[PDB]
């Protein structure tokens, strides 16, 4: 009964730890990996895997999105 | 591969025009190449067809632990089975995998990159990879331009994976001068929704407008459950699906841009040998534009940009390649015969000035396309709203006049200089009909 979840808008601006409980408690198979926001990355879309992109406090930089 | 060849028409120009990328040299900078050595124990799909093999990430070490270069570069120009759509062209590799799994062997200025594929005889260069920044234009973008408007290195970059969401095109793939590569769907429908119609556009395919409005992608391929070469090190977790010990399953806009980064050499090819002129990088891209399909979601478009690549309609426009350098309200007028009961699509096309990171705008020097048709009636270039000559583009490198139904008789092609600060600017024109 999980709704479909691929996007997590309020999650900007929260720390890493609290991201990956919302993104789990959403998505319990996510594998999530935590970036530097600006990080160039490969552009495969992998549909289990979660980045997380983060500024220097390591709170979430921009939107988190399944990937 | 052998599915996406059919849908972008890289089958009609084997088959009937012999295209195979024959003396064509394509650089992929990506993760590494199977086992990262250009001797016996490479992979069939390149062995004795890399004409460099470079490390850039990891000393010595070009191999591909991940998997995602080795597919890419299948898609290119594989030569065994499941080939890419350039199967005769010769590989330069650039290995940009550090020892952390990311990508900083990528050198801080990008143009260093480009140089090191051009000295090495590449004349196209495709990068399945970028920063997800929402339409940002970065310095990496700057630098490709520029790179690009210095030399004749056709450059193409993945769109990004952050749609369905409007704005959402990864940098470099923002860069004016490059071709931006989106994703619609392989047909292989055993795999359910990502693989079911060849007009849809994948949901994670980023979408246009960039930042400053302009539009990205610029084209479309298939980019979804692309059956290429296997990396032998890469695990199975690395791809969407198995296939053999040698092939396997991937998608992204990674795997749509090296289809057209081969459908771009064998239509480099085909000038080339067919058609008497080196194609500026260009003319490729509006060669490309011009033969284009709507995927049925229409133009002007954030989603499909100017349509899926259909390389059969590309190869033999009619074209006019640099060869009239512009400054400021000046003006190259061009005719062209038209008949009746069949479209005709014009594209202007021109490698820009490096924008800035700062302005509101990326767009440096302003071209416009203007047409009239053998009654009078007037287009300019990306207006689809009738009438069609009062709106004018002054954000696009890329301006179109697609006439569904035109008239018999003679059209003015007409591109005039609106504003030149960093002139002359030279253009690129394709026509279709
Ligand atoms: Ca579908
Ligand atoms: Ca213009
Ligand atoms: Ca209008």
């Amino acid at each position: 009964r999980h709704n479909l979840k691929t996007e997590w808008p309020e999650l900007v601006g929260k720390s890493v730890e609290e991201a990956k409980k919302v993104i789990l408690q959403d998505k319990p198979e996510a594998q999530i990996i935590v970036l530097p926001v600006g990080t160039i990355v490969t552009m495969e879309y992998r549909i289990d895997r979660v980045r997380l992109f983060v500024d220097k406090l390591d709170n979430i930089a921009e939107v988190p999105r399944v990937g | 591969n052998d599915v996406a060849r059919g849908i972008v028409k890289a089958d009609v120009a084997q088959n009937n025009f012999g295209l195979y990328g024959q003396g064509q040299i394509v650089a992929v900078a990506d993760t590494g190449l199977d086992t990262g050595r250009n001797d016996s124990s490479m992979h069939e799909a390149f062995r004795g067809k890399i004409t460099a093999l470079y490390a850039l990430g990891r000393t010595n070490n070009a191999n591909d632990p991940n998997g995602h270069g080795t597919h890419v570069a299948g898609s290119v120009l594989g030569n065994a089975t499941n080939k890419g759509m350039a199967p005769q062209a010769n590989l330069v590799f650039q290995s940009i995998m550090d020892s952390g799994g990311g990508l900083g062997g990528l050198p801080a200025n990008l143009q260093t990159l480009f140089s090191q594929a051009y000295s090495a005889g590449a004349r196209i260069h495709t990068n399945s990879w970028g920063a997800p920044v929402n339409g940002a234009y970065t310095t990496d973008s700057r630098n490709v331009d520029d790179y690009v408007r210095k030399n004749d290195m056709t450059i193409l970059f993945a769109a990004g994976n952050e749609g369905p969401g409007s704005g959402t095109i990864s940098a470099p793939g923002t860069a004016k001068n490059a071709i931006t590569v989106g994703a619609t769907e392989n047909l292989r429908p055993s795999f359910g929704s990502y693989a079911d119609n060849i007009n849809h556009v994948a949901q994670f395919s980023s979408r246009g407008p960039t930042r400053d409005g302009r539009i990205k992608p610029d084209v479309m391929a298939p980019g979804t459950y692309i059956l290429s070469a296997r990396s032998s090190l890469a695990p199975d977790s690395s791809f969407w699906a198995n296939h053999d010990s040698k092939y396997a399953y991937m998608g992204g806009t990674s795997m749509a841009t090296p289809i057209v980064a081969g459908n771009v050499a064998q239509l480099r090819e085909h000038f080339v040998k067919n058609r008497g002129v080196t194609p500026k990088p260009s003319l490729l891209k509006a060669a490309l534009i011009a033969g284009a399909a709507d995927v049925g979601l229409g133009f002007p478009n954030g989603n499909q940009g100017w349509g899926r690549v259909t390389l059969d309609k590309s190869l033999n426009v009619a074209f006019v390649n640099e060869t009239s350098p512009l400054s400021t309200s000046q003006k190259a007028t061009y005719s062209f015969t038209a008949q009746a009961g069949k479209p005709l699509k014009i594209s202007l096309v021109w490698s820009d000035a490096p924008g800035s990171t700062t302005a509101s705008l990326t767009l440096v020097n302003d071209l416009d396309l203007v047409i009239t048709a053998p009654n009078g009636t007037k287009y300019v270039g990306n207006d689809f709203t009738a009438p069609y000559d009062n709106n004018w583009d002054g954000r696009n490198n890329v301006e179109n006049v697609f006439i569904n139904a035109p008239q018999s008789g003679t059209y003015t092609v007409e591109v005039q200089a609106y504003n030149v600060p960093v002139g002359p600017q030279t253009f690129s024109l394709a026509i279709v009909h």
